[PDB]
């Protein structure tokens, strides 16, 4: 079966790149507007010592993280003033002046779905603001459309958007003259699948949503443990000094700060082990960010879903979000094909196609897609005999040779 | 995280002891919103916005194509490691020492340090 | 250098020496001080073997990524983008570290370049031409053909241009005659 016709189709993924940062503090969680507290805590100041040296060790890997995913290049490459990308409209992805931010309308729109430090939870605020990470997307694709994969690797070389898609769509192995012939029909097919994902995206990012949801959950769990007795009768520390004398309320006290230390060894804990899922997906998605959008990529089941050609990053709240272009066949026929053809005696055996027929003729095309070409001594090449050969069949070859000496 | 001479007053912070200026250089210590200092020009500890990188444009035309004439030969060197140091820790030896009755009460949670 | 202070820390108590306690104090009522230097010394255990864990998990990760690089960027050249180094790899070499290992890769990237006219086709006798895996470039009238890389122009013949129908499908393509090496050999 060898196809006849070709689709575009556009796939999603959503893959978070960095989380919220919270600092946790010993002195306004366990301690109090009170006096022997902290004497009490110099004992176990080992144990609050390691909170603030690895609380602090997870906010300089998630900025880490960003230099690694939409940190590629050094120069900020903006669109070219011509909006004709060859026949190709390009407007979605592009950067709208008339918006107040730096942003596309895809980037926009995915952007409305995405007291407690007084008791020591303190919010550490980012370093990259939401305005600095959409001019690194910007130059990404400001050079896709024009450079292409040359950008990352030297200088900037022009190419008109017409003869580079001919070079994405040969990486799969179908010439590129098929382009040619039907570059209305990959536009049309091209810009109706970019209508698919944004009434899609306008009617669900579970992806970016579930990590807020735990790390506020695990923020509503330290509160519920200042309010316990861990044992005692009270749990503000200026009520307990205030009704027990200090020579008699070390038995409580001392409670109160074992029973906290308690929360924090396992609050940090989870902290440390969700720090090392994010870490582990973003060096995943900085992979596909050198894969996917810088080069083609054959890998399988990596850059989308099928044949990969191209690839556009975007923006995302503590995420990144690709659109990958894939290529599916569809509407195929049957025909009869055959390992080899005899002529006088040779097997003419062939380079990169296959043998087709029809029932009556012997035609030849390639491997993805179905080209009517006439037998050919210049695409195939004679090795041996016909009679080391299971399956081979008898067919006069046209011979373009024996034209030429008339 | 304090309401507010060379006072400045952003999104993260307060910084006293540093004036602001209108020009953008490179980043180097890192603060926050976006802002970073350096000791750049008398020089003194300035603040100023961080440069995202040369702004530049790709001409895009429709007939020309730009085609390498020369080439060059760069080495580089990546750090990766492969293992580190190894250590072990003991029961019998850091909690008690030359005592009887501290590995007594070892015995109830043996579980833990085997 | 933390569970050596470890040892010195009361943890509430009144001395960090075991032999203090039952000095001073009397074994029936010794039970309550040790317990909780015992105690405060096993938090301190099951910390130190949870960040134990946590680096061991970093090290092996950094050695399963080491070891696909040692086994594809060394061994063999990998046509991937921007994964042996930075640009075009052609070969490594591996060299070793204490408690890590050091990579030399010889990348392949271009210096300066030029700029020249192109086309998407030429036609010729009403047939339309395509490059095989070349590009058309033209410095001044004469139209010449060279390779994605290094410039090297050449001459159009009809061993580097095959037809593919007319020319009356092909958007933007212009019009020069293709040298015939065939016509010269039967003369």
């Amino acid at each position: 079966a060898i196809p006849t016709n070709f689709t575009i189709s556009v796939t999603t993924e959503i893959l978070p790149v960095s989380m919220t940062k919270t600092s946790v503090d010993c002195t306004m969680y366990i301690c109090g507007d009170s006096t022997e507290c902290s004497n009490l805590l110099l004992q176990y100041g080992s144990f609050c010592t390691q909170l603030n040296r690895a609380l602090t060790g997870i906010a300089v890997e998630q900025d880490k993280n960003t230099q690694e995913v939409f940190a590629q290049v050094k120069q900020i490459y903006k669109t070219p003033p011509i909006k004709d990308f060859g026949g190709f409209n390009f407007s979605q992805i592009l950067p709208d002046p008339s918006k107040p931010s730096k942003r596309s309308f895809i980037e926009d729109l995915l952007f409305n779905k995405v007291a407690q430090k007084f008791n020591g939870l303190t919010v550490l605020p980012p370093l990259l603001t939401d305005e600095m990470i959409a001019q690194y997307t910007s130059a990404l694709l400001a050079g896709t459309i024009t450079s292409g994969w040359t950008f990352g690797a030297g200088a900037a070389l022009q190419i008109p958007f017409a003869m580079q898609m001919a070079y994405r769509f040969n990486g799969i192995g179908v010439t590129q003259n098929v382009l040619y012939e039907n570059q209305k029909l990959i536009a049309n097919q091209f810009n109706s699948a970019i209508g698919k994902i944004q009434d899609s995206l306008s009617s669900a990012l579970g992806k970016l949503q579930d990590v807020v949801n735990q790390n506020a959950q695990a923020l509503n769990t330290l509160v519920k443990q200042l309010s316990s007795n861990f044992g005692a009768i009270s749990s503000v520390l200026n009520d307990i000094l205030s009704r027990l004398d200090p020579p008699e309320a070390e038995v409580q006290i001392d409670r109160l700060i074992t029973g906290r230390l308690q929360s924090l060894q396992t609050y940090v804990t989870q902290q440390l082990i969700r720090a090392a899922e994010i870490r582990a997906s973003a060096n995943l998605a900085a992979t596909k960010m050198s894969e996917c959008v810088l080069g083609q990529s054959k890998r399988v089941d990596f850059c989308g879903k099928g044949y990969h050609l191209m690839s556009f990053p975007q923006s995302a709240p503590h995420g990144v979000v690709f659109l990958h272009v894939t290529y599916v066949p569809a509407q195929e026929k049957n025909f009869t094909t055959a390992p080899a053809i005899c002529h006088d005696g040779k097997a003419h055996f062939p380079r990169e196609g296959v043998f087709v027929s029809n029932g009556t003729h012997w035609f030849v095309t390639q491997r993805n897609f179905y080209e009517p070409q006439i037998i050919t001594t210049d695409n195939t090449f004679v090795s041996g005999n016909c009679d080391v050969v299971i399956g081979i069949v008898n067919n006069t070859v046209y011979d373009p040779l024996q034209p030429e000496l008339d | 995280d304090v309401n507010c001479s060379n006072v400045f007053q952003t999104r993260a912070g307060c910084l006293i002891g540093a004036e602001h200026v209108n020009n953008s250089y490179e980043c180097d210590i890192p603060i926050g919103a976006g802002i970073c200092a350096s000791y750049q020009t008398s020089q003194s500890i300035i603040a100023y916005t961080m440069s995202l990188g040369a702004e530049n444009s790709v001409a895009y035309s429709n007939n020309s194509i730009a085609i390498p004439t020369n080439f060059t030969i760069s080495v580089t060197t990546e750090i990766l490691p492969v293992s580190m140091t190894k250590t072990s820790v003991d029961c019998t030896m850091y909690i008690c020492g030359d005592s009887t009755e501290c590995s007594n009460l070892l015995l109830q949670y043996g579980s833990f340090c085997t």
